């Protein structure tokens, strides 16, 4: 009446008709019609045919030149190399999967699917933890009397990946699991069903707080800080033209980043927060179909924000 | 200063047959890094050369693999499996190893055939060059095998070969033939002294020399 | 006399062919931009200066370090490496230079001595031994010194422009300089007068560098052409350009028979040259920024660069 | 890959000539392209190469007079020759050399004439030449052109603009006063002409003189 | 001093010891001393 | 032995790591600038301003609203400055100082052209300290930049317009004027908003933008 239960999955669709089936096993064109297949697999397409461009040509260009072998580049790099997880983790094995309507490497390649995929995510969005962390003590200088180096830089890639095992590997050794989520063509966390052997309650708390409160309340904090600081330097200095410039750059460069992050998590965060809220719930097919599309394809969204833009990349497209 | 000296120098072959050529440099070539540098270049008549075998045993990309490269220190040979009509040519050994580098001498690979008379044909003056002050008479010998042919103009049954201007011409790959030119060209009163001319071939095909006139009051 | 020229005279002999060097070390460790380099004579230990005041020494083998020493100046651009491997110098524009003695105290290190007088910067300074340093200075002038008694015991006067960069005769009794008049010059270390002197270049001499027998250097002008020259024919032997690119030399130095020549530019590589046929033998690429120094060992196993991207980088 | 070449036709004794051959299908500065001219009918001779870095080797009589120069980044390789004679009268060939081949010249140059005298341009003359009352008595019936007084080599003459193949026979120039004249023929018999058309193409790009002419009785 | 004896002496003293090459003895992880 | 020198030397290089570590983040913490302008210009009287307000080379250090500044003065340096004295790159701003009615105005237009040439210091910020600027004001009354060049706006325009011609980098490159004030509440205030300007442009121009 609510979703259909299962030992290695869990399908968010009600059973009452009795034509869920196993993820595994038929094509599952009573979850949308094969029309909605054929445009969802296409477009999954098109997103292979613009993130492996961009996020392998990242790697290969600094392969190429040294020039962009800087320490501060370092957490970018590990960015493409996370939209790259993405790219085989998730984007191929969804091609394989999506082409028949149905998971097809068994439950062990779906932890596989579900471990790179999310270890990509993650490591993406630690990634940009570290480059608000890092902008955030340059320039509003909040730390008294520190320096940002390289040890810091390594310590703070390290800490991405360790972080992002921290969050990717527990479902692969008993807190959650990894299980087809969405259209079953994916495989990703189990935050939609209780299971005390997991201890899903206990994960989605260490998720909430610190994988979503401090981040969002840190970029929140030191981009308010920022633009205030900002704009209060434009208002004393007004007849500095190149300061107005400045300015209005600045701030222009910090509305695209919020933005930016905000399209790319508040999909998966609002609904896992009411989720988190409202335990007493049950979605269909509107809540299936908008989180993990619109949020996986940020894989996309953070490339162009981050790497279009930044004029080194500008100039190599 | 090494030199290729290539043998045989010139070596009838038939259809189908098998050729060997080998050329053998003056002096003992190896490369200093452990090589050797022996290139086979067949060369139409008048024509850049082309490639065959490069470092001594190996068929660059599309050479034929009728042709086969090998030997070792300074004996150095291309065998050919199978002659066609494209065997025709000048073939000469190249060396890279010490420079300057040289090419071989060329050997003349030629195709046999069955004999064949000359066909001999005069033409009269042309009416242009008439016009022009001018008046050449033209006779040719079209396909005699083998080269041998002897050339001798009569006017009027008078022996004349000064002046004669002659051109040889190489064997045809299509037909494997010899063709040899012979213009008289002359003053226009030099020209009308005489109202025929007399066109006179020796060849081995035919114990009867084959002749040929025409008549200067027919246009 | 330029009767011919050595193409001319090496026609007969076969390029190299494509030379193809790996990278065997990647130093990491320096904070700021590096600007020299020297070999002790061991060919396992380093001296490299950067401009956040810090002299290494690092151990080629084990590529881990041996000594930091703290300079009292942040402006260093030159430094090299005692042949016994017991002292070092570093110095730039601040008119003084900076010498440390290594095997009297261990792990920390004393300042024995600061050279101070100069009239102008110090773009070069090198060791002759134990006791003598010769030091570049951009007054037009150069000074020997000895390290014990910190005076300039000689002056070398001749240049009429400033000095860029010099290097010692492979036996350390000559030294060639360039300066701003676009004109090489040979001294005599223990002489120091202008014996000969080679023109014809458009700017500065950025770079120069003996041959090992040392008979030859060679030079590096603004205009991308490194020039060789002979001691004794006063005029250049051949020339390593490429139009394509117009960006300077900065350093030079050769392969231990001499059969290879390398020099870096700013288009962020390095181009090694088959000394004898001019032939562009090949090229060492990696350096995050432009090349400042290289050098060879001694024995001539291994070339080590060091650039303003603050790594070194050993290639055999 | 393909190496395409340009040069002037005829050059005057003692001057400098100006070869170019550029390349195409690799990089320059990998690879070696060298310098081999044949004399009219005869075997070939070496001139030099240049290298892949820019170094030169040159053939040892002739360093002074060659120079071999390279634009890498146009794919341009000029020969400057000087001190020209009338024996440098020879197809001048570009040939590459490819390195992963070990000295192999996989690919060589077409070849330009290059001709070292006094005479001028001087345009070919057509006349055709169609059998007489007395030379049509035979049974194979036989036609042809002659180009009197032309300058420089090469013309190409085609028979019925190249359409018509079988029997073409064409002669090698023949020196007559530094003016060149070569004659041409076909094979066909009395069906063929005059029934069928049949037109003679004299092709002299140095002054551009193009003649058809259909044969016609004399 | 002439130029061409320069030219022989530089020749000479090349092809005297060229042989500090990794084209003339391979490289080889073994006889290495920079190695990892 | 060997195996304790290894042992020794991994020590050595570890805790030397660490040494190198702190000193660069303690260098890179303190800000250093090279002073410059012509001889006496007010160098000496602007760096006693600055001392009142905040509290061959030679070297000044202090501290200001818990950043440290630096500053090293070349003094007398016989060398062609033009061609290669822009070895101290990385600065977050060149600054000169001018003594206003001592002009110089050709040299200064060439040294101008000459910090143009590097591309870096095309987009580097450039203060002028204009000193004597009373006597400059009270001079040119009757003596107009014609002295030096053989109404006030469209001639102050003009000077503007050769300045820039050569830079095409208005953006990125301002002109910082300061004044001689003993007056610290306006110093303090205007030192705070040239340093948050710059440091902010800075930035940004790290973050790659444009």
């Amino acid at each position: 009446m609510c979703g259909t239960e299962g030992p290695n999955f869990y399908v968010p669709f009600s059973n009452k008709t009795g034509v869920v089936r196993s993820p595994f096993e038929a094509p599952q064109y009573y979850l949308a019609e094969p029309w909605q297949f054929s445009m969802l697999a296409a477009y999954m397409f098109l997103l292979i045919m613009l993130g492996f461009p961009i996020n392998f040509l990242t790697l290969y260009v600094t392969v190429q030149h040294k020039k962009l072998r800087t320490p501060l580049n370092y957490i970018l790099l590990n960015l493409a190399v996370a939209d790259l997880f993405m790219v085989f983790g998730g984007f191929t094995t969804t091609l394989y999967t999506s082409l028949h309507g149905y998971f097809v490497f068994g439950p062990t390649g779906c932890n596989l699917e579900g471990f790179f995929a999310t270890l990509g995510g993650e490591i993406a969005l630690w990634s940009l933890v570290v480059l608000a962390i890092e902008r955030y003590v340059v320039v509003c200088k909040p730390m008294s009397n520190f320096r940002f180096g390289e040890n810091h830089a390594i310590m703070g890639v390290a800490f991405t990946w360790v972080m992002a095992l921290a969050c990717a590997a527990p479902p692969l050794v008993g807190w959650s699991r990894y299980i087809p989520e969405g259209m079953q063509c994916s495989c990703g966390i189990d935050y939609y069903t209780p299971h005390e052997e997991t201890n899903n309650e206990s994960f989605v708390i260490y998720m909430f707080v610190v994988h979503f409160i401090i981040p969002l309340i840190v970029i929140f904090f030191c981009y308010g800080q920022l633009v205030f600081t900002v704009k209060e330097a434009a208002a004393q200095q007004q007849e500095s033209a190149t300061t107005q410039k400045a300015e209005k750059e600045v701030t222009r460069m910090v509305i695209i980043y919020v933005i930016a992050f905000l399209i790319c998590w508040l999909p998966y965060a609002g609904v896992a927060f009411y989720i988190f809220t409202h335990q007493g719930s049950c979605f269909g097919p509107i809540f299936m179909t908008i989180p993990a599309f619109f949020a996986k394809t940020s894989a996309v969204y953070n490339p162009v924000i981050y790497i279009m833009m930044n004029k080194q990349f500008r100039n190599c497209m | 200063d090494v030199l290729m000296t290539q043998t045989p120098l010139s070596l009838p072959v038939s259809l189908g047959d098998q050729a060997s050529i080998s050329c053998r440099s003056s002096q003992i070539i190896v490369n200093r890094n452990g090589n050797t540098y022996l290139e086979w270049y067949l060369q139409k008549p008048g024509q850049s050369p082309k490639l065959l075998i490069y470092k001594v045993s190996n068929r660059f990309s599309g050479v034929p693999d009728r042709f086969s490269g090998s030997g070792s220190g300074t004996d150095f040979t291309l065998k050919i499996s199978g002659v066609e009509a494209e065997d025709l040519g000048v073939y000469y050994c190249f060396q890279g190893s010490h420079v300057p580098w040289t090419f071989g001498g060329g050997t003349q690979l030629e195709i046999k055939r069955a004999d064949a008379a000359p066909t001999v044909s005069i033409f009269p003056p042309s009416s242009e060059q008439l016009t022009s002050g001018g008046a050449s008479v033209v006779c040719f010998l079209n396909n005699f095998y083998p080269k041998d042919i002897n050339v001798k103009w009569k006017i009027d049954g008078s022996e004349r070969q000064n002046g004669v201007l002659n051109s040889w011409t190489d064997q045809d790959s299509k037909d494997s033939t010899y063709s040899m030119s012979s213009t008289l060209t002359l003053t226009k009163d030099e020209y009308e002294r005489h109202n025929s001319y007399t066109c006179e071939a020796t060849h081995k095909t035919s114990t009867s020399p084959i002749v040929k006139s025409f008549n200067r009051n027919e246009c | 006399c330029a009767d011919a020229t050595l193409s001319q005279i090496t026609n007969n002999i076969d390029p190299v062919g494509r030379i193809q060097m790996r990278t065997r070390r990647t130093l990491r460790g320096h904070l700021a931009k590096i600007y020299a380099m020297h070999w002790g004579t061991d060919s396992r230990l380093l001296v490299s200066a950067s401009q956040d005041g810090k002299l290494i020494i690092w151990d080629s083998y084990t590529t881990n370090k041996v000594h930091a020493i703290p300079l009292r100046s942040s402006w260093v651009m030159t430094c090299a490496y005692a042949p016994s491997g017991n002292y070092v110098a570093c110095g730039g524009l601040d008119n003084i230079c900076s010498i440390y003695n290594l095997k009297t105290r261990e792990g920390n290190v004393r300042v024995s001595r600061e050279l101070a007088g100069h009239t102008g910067y110090l773009s070069c300074c090198r060791f002759l031994d134990d006791n003598q340093i010769v030091t570049s200075s951009g007054d037009t002038t150069c000074a020997l010194w000895d390290i014990e008694t910190g005076q300039q015991t000689t002056t070398f006067t001749g240049h009429t422009g400033d000095v860029m960069s010099l290097s010692l005769a492979p036996d350390t009794r000559l030294f060639v300089s360039g300066a701003c008049d676009a004109s090489a010059k040979l001294w005599d270390v223990r002489e120091g007068m202008c014996r000969q002197t080679f023109t014809g270049h458009e700017s500065d001499i950025n770079a120069i560098c003996f041959f090992p027998n040392g008979n030859a250097f060679a030079t590096g002008s603004d205009d991308a052409t490194c020039r060789l020259f002979d001691l004794r024919a006063d005029q250049e032997l051949m020339t390593y350009s490429h139009d394509n690119i117009i960006c300077g030399i900065t350093s030079v130095s050769f392969s231990k028979s001499g059969r290879l020549l390398l020099a870096g530019y700013d288009d962020f590589n390095c181009n090694v040259w088959d000394a004898l046929k001019a032939d562009r033998a090949g090229v060492l690429a990696g350096h995050d920024n432009r090349v400042s120094c290289l050098g060879v060992t001694d024995d001539g196993m291994a070339v080590a660069t060091g650039s303003w991207d603050s790594f070194l980088k050993i290639w055999n | 890959v393909q190496l395409k070449e340009s040069g002037p036709g005829l050059v005057a004794p003692s001057q400098s000539l100006s070869i170019t051959c550029t390349v195409s299908g690799f990089s320059l500065t990998n690879y070696g392209v060298h310098w081999v001219r044949q004399p009219p009918g005869k075997g070939l001779e070496w001139l030099g190469i240049i290298w892949a870095g820019g170094g030169t080797s040159y053939d040892s009589a002739l360093m002074s007079r060659l120079s071999i120069s390279k634009d890498n980044s146009k794919s341009q390789v000029f020969l400057k020759m000087n001190s020209l004679q009338s024996t440098d009268t020879a197809m001048y060939y570009c040939a590459s050399e490819n390195y992963s081949y070990d000295r192999g010249f996989a690919y060589w140059g077409q070849g330009t004439l290059v001709t070292v005298s006094a005479a001028k341009t001087t345009p070919p003359s057509v006349y055709p030449l169609a059998p007489g009352s007395a030379a049509q008595t035979n049974s194979m019936v036989t036609l042809g052109c002659l180009v009197k007084g032309y300058f420089p080599e090469p013309v190409t003459v085609t028979w019925n603009s190249g359409s018509l193949s079988s029997g073409v026979h064409t002669f090698p120039a023949v020196l007559q006063s530094d003016l060149y004249t070569l004659s041409s023929s076909v094979t066909v018999p009395s069906s063929t002409w005059p029934s069928e058309t049949v037109t003679c193409n004299v092709a002299h790009p140095a002054s551009s003189t193009k003649v058809d002419k259909k044969i016609v009785p004399r | 001093m002439l130029v061409s004896k320069c030219c022989e002496e530089f020749r000479d003293y090349v092809e005297e010891r060229s042989g500090e090459d990794p084209l003339v003895k391979g490289i080889p992880e073994d006889k290495n001393p920079f190695k990892e | 032995t060997l195996s304790a020198e290894d042992k020794a030397a991994v020590e050595r290089s570890k805790m030397i790591d660490r040494n190198l570590r702190e000193d660069g983040e303690k260098a890179a913490r303190e800000v250093k600038l090279l002073l410059l302008g012509a001889g006496e210009s007010g160098k000496s009287t602007i760096v006693k301003q600055m001392k009142i307000i905040h509290e061959g080379i030679v070297e000044t250090h202090f501290t200001f609203k818990d950043l440290h500044f630096k500053m090293f003065d070349v003094g007398g340096q016989r060398s062609e400055r033009k061609k290669w004295i822009h070895c101290f790159e990385g600065v977050t701003a060149i600054i000169f100082c001018v003594a206003l009615s001592d002009y110089r105005m050709h040299e200064s237009m060439k040294l101008f052209d000459s910090i143009c040439n590097n591309k870096w210091f095309t987009d580097t910020s450039i203060i002028l300290f204009l000193n004597k600027k009373d006597l400059f004001e009270e001079k040119i009354k009757k003596s107009p930049l014609t002295i030096c060049y053989p109404t006030y706006e469209e001639a102050a325009a003009y000077i503007q317009c050769q300045f820039e011609d050569l830079n095409k980098r208005k953006d990125t490159k301002e002109i910082y004027t300061h004044f001689t004030c003993a007056t610290d509440t306006k110093n303090v205030q205007f030192v705070f908003d040239a340093v948050t300007d710059v440091i902010i442009k800075n930035n940004l121009k790290d973050c790659g933008l444009f």
